[PDB]
C-alpha cells in the first residue's frame, strides 16, 4: 500500500499511537451540525417511483338571472405535477488493520460525519440551490423578493418585508434566521435608545433568539442558513414538501473492486488484492416548493438584485417589464440592449441610470435593479416558452 | 361526438382526467409454454465428474 | 404438482451430484490412497 494515499485509510501520519496522555475528548470539539429543512417543511410519505400531486384549476361560476331567463353552463378543470427522488451517495475506504484497530474510533467517526455531510447537502441544495440535483423543483434563494433588516429589525420584518409579501396574496407563517443575526436584533433600539425584543434590565436573552415568536410567527434559528448577503428568510413554509425513500444505508466489503481514478482514466483497485475494506453510503431525497415567490430573503442594508430574461427564441411582438407593480411600455422582442435600461428608468419610480444596469442582446438580457422585477409576455406573438428567473451568487 | 375538451361538456376524453381511469393490468393470455430439451428425453443419462 | 417422469430424472441428477463429494468422506474411513497422504522424501 502507498502510505498517506489520498483515498485509502492506513496506519500513517494521522495517528499518534494511543499513548496514555491522549485526552478522552477533543476538549475543543464543536457539536455536530443538523438539517434545518427537515424540521420546517412538511415530511411527505414517498416511494422509489415518486408521487403525483393533483391540483384544482377551474373557473367554476354562476350568474344572476331574471324570471324565466334560461340558465348558463359552467366548468371545473384539473391539473397535476409529478415529483421524483434523487440519490446522494459516497464511499470511504480503509486498510483491514485500520478496521481492526479502529483508531480514535475513526470508522464510527466517519459513519457520523458522512451522515452529517448528507444532511448538510440536503439543506444547501434546498436553501441556496448549490449543486442541486435535476429532480428537485425550486430552491428558496430563487425567490423574486428581498428585504434588508439591519438598521431596525422590527421595521424590517414586521412592516417593510411584510408589505411586499402580502401584496402578492402570499402570507407570513415562520421566520428562519442565521445566528449572525443576533447583533442586529440586539440594539434595534427605539428613539430613546432602549432595545426592542428584551426586558427592562437586559439580563434575558433576546426574545426571538429564545426560539420565541415575532408578531405571532415562530422564529427558527440556525448556525448555517446564511450565504452571500442572505442571513435569513420569512414566508409560507407550508409551501415546502419533502420526502426520503429510505434511511442512510451502510454497506461494507473487502471483496469488491473500486476505481480510484475518474471514469475515462480509471485506476482499478481490488479491495481483496490490497486487503482494503470499503463502506458504501447512500440515501434518496425528494423536494418540492410549490412556488419560490412565497418567501422574502432577508439581508443587511444596500442589497441589489440580478434577473435573467429568456424568451425561448420567440420571433415577433413585444414583452413588457414591471417594478413594484408599476408597468412600462411594450418593448420589441429584439430591442437593442440600452432600450431595456431606458424602458426600466421610464417607470414612475426613483430608479435611475446610475443604479440600473443591463447586459446581453435580443431575447437573452440580464437585468440588475434595486427591487422586485416581473415580466409580461402577453404582447409577444410566439412567446409560448417565454420566462424570467433570478440569478445566483458566484 | 364532441372535441377532446369541448368547453361546455366534460367527458372521459378530457385531458383533466388523465391518470384517473387508466386501463387495468391483465395476465398474458398468449404466453408460450416454456419449451425444454428433447435430447435429454431420448439419450441415456450418465454420471460425470 | 410435477410429473413424476421428470421428477425421477431431476432427482438422479441431484443424487449423483452428492455421490461425487461423498467419495472424499469414504476415502478416510476405508483408508484408500489419497494424493496428500504420500510422503515426499521417498523416491518416485
Amino acid at each position: 500500500s502507498a502510505d498517506h494515499s489520498q483515498i485509502a485509510q492506513t496506519k500513517d501520519t494521522m495517528f499518534t499511537g494511543y499513548l496514555d496522555p491522549v485526552q478522552a475528548k477533543d476538549y475543543f470539539a464543536e457539536a455536530e451540525k443538523t438539517s434545518i429543512v427537515q424540521r420546517v417543511a412538511q415530511k411527505i410519505p414517498m416511494g422509489a417511483t415518486g408521487i403525483v400531486i393533483p391540483h384544482w384549476t377551474g373557473d367554476v361560476s354562476a350568474q344572476w338571472i331574471g324570471e324565466g331567463d334560461m340558465k348558463p353552463i359552467t366548468k371545473g378543470n384539473m391539473t397535476k405535477r409529478d415529483v421524483h427522488p434523487a440519490k446522494i451517495a459516497t464511499i470511504f475506504v480503509a486498510s483491514a488493520e485500520t478496521v481492526r484497530a479502529n483508531p480514535a474510533n475513526y470508522l464510527g467517526t466517519m459513519r457520523t460525519k458522512v451522515a452529517t455531510a448528507i444532511a448538510m447537502a440536503f439543506d444547501n441544495a434546498a436553501l441556496h440551490g448549490t449543486n442541486a440535483p435535476s429532480a428537485f423543483q425550486g430552491y428558496l434563494d430563487q425567490s423574486n423578493k428581498t428585504q434588508s433588516i439591519s438598521p431596525n429589525a422590527y421595521q424590517g420584518l414586521g412592516v417593510s418585508g411584510l408589505t411586499k409579501l402580502v401584496t402578492d396574496g402570499k402570507k407570513w407563517t415562520h421566520t428562519l434566521l442565521d445566528d449572525t443575526v443576533e447583533p442586529v436584533l440586539n440594539g434595534s433600539v427605539d428613539a430613546n435608545g432602549r432595545p426592542l425584543f428584551v426586558e427592562s434590565t437586559y439580563e434575558s436573552l433576546t426574545t426571538p433568539f429564545r426560539e420565541g415568536r415575532i408578531l405571532g410567527r415562530p422564529t427558527i434559528l440556525s448556525d448555517h442558513v446564511a450565504e452571500g448577503d442572505v442571513v435569513g428568510y420569512a414566508g409560507d413554509f407550508s409551501q415546502i414538501i419533502w420526502g426520503q425513500v429510505g434511511g442512510l444505508s451502510f454497506d461494507v466489503t473487502d471483496q469488491a473492486t473500486l476505481n480510484l481514478g475518474s471514469q475515462e482514466s480509471p485506476n482499478f483497485v481490488s479491495l481483496w488484492q490490497h486487503n482494503l475494506v470499503a463502506v458504501r453510503v447512500e440515501a434518496e431525497y425528494g423536494l418540492l416548493i410549490n412556488d419560490v415567490n412565497a418567501f422574502v430573503k432577508l439581508t443587511f442594508d444596500p442589497v441589489l438584485t440580478t434577473y435573467a430574461l429568456d424568451l425561448d427564441g420567440a420571433s415577433a411582438g413585444n414583452f413588457t417589464l414591471s417594478l413594484d407593480g408599476k408597468t412600462s411600455a411594450n418593448i420589441a422582442y429584439n430591442a437593442s440592449t440600452a432600450t431595456v435600461k431606458s424602458a426600466i428608468v421610464a417607470i414612475d419610480d426613483g430608479v435611475s441610470a446610475d443604479d440600473v444596469t443591463v447586459t446581453g442582446s435580443a431575447g437573452d438580457y440580464t437585468i440588475t435593479v434595486p427591487g422586485t422585477l416581473t415580466a409580461d409576455f402577453s404582447g409577444l406573438t410566439d412567446g409560448e416558452g417565454a420566462s424570467i428567473s433570478v440569478v445566483s451568487v458566484g | 361526438g364532441f372535441s377532446a375538451d369541448h368547453s361546455q361538456i366534460a367527458q372521459t376524453k378530457d385531458t383533466m382526467f388523465t391518470g384517473y381511469l387508466d386501463p387495468v393490468q391483465a395476465k398474458d393470455y398468449f404466453a408460450e409454454a416454456e419449451k425444454t430439451s428433447i435430447v435429454q428425453r431420448v439419450a441415456q443419462k450418465i454420471p460425470m465428474g | 404438482s410435477i410429473d413424476p417422469e421428470k421428477l425421477r430424472d431431476q432427482l438422479l441428477d441431484a443424487f449423483e451430484n452428492k455421490q461425487n463429494e461423498l467419495k472424499s468422506s469414504k476415502a478416510y474411513y476405508d483408508a484408500e490412497r489419497r494424493p496428500d497422504a504420500i510422503g515426499l522424501a521417498v523416491p518416485l
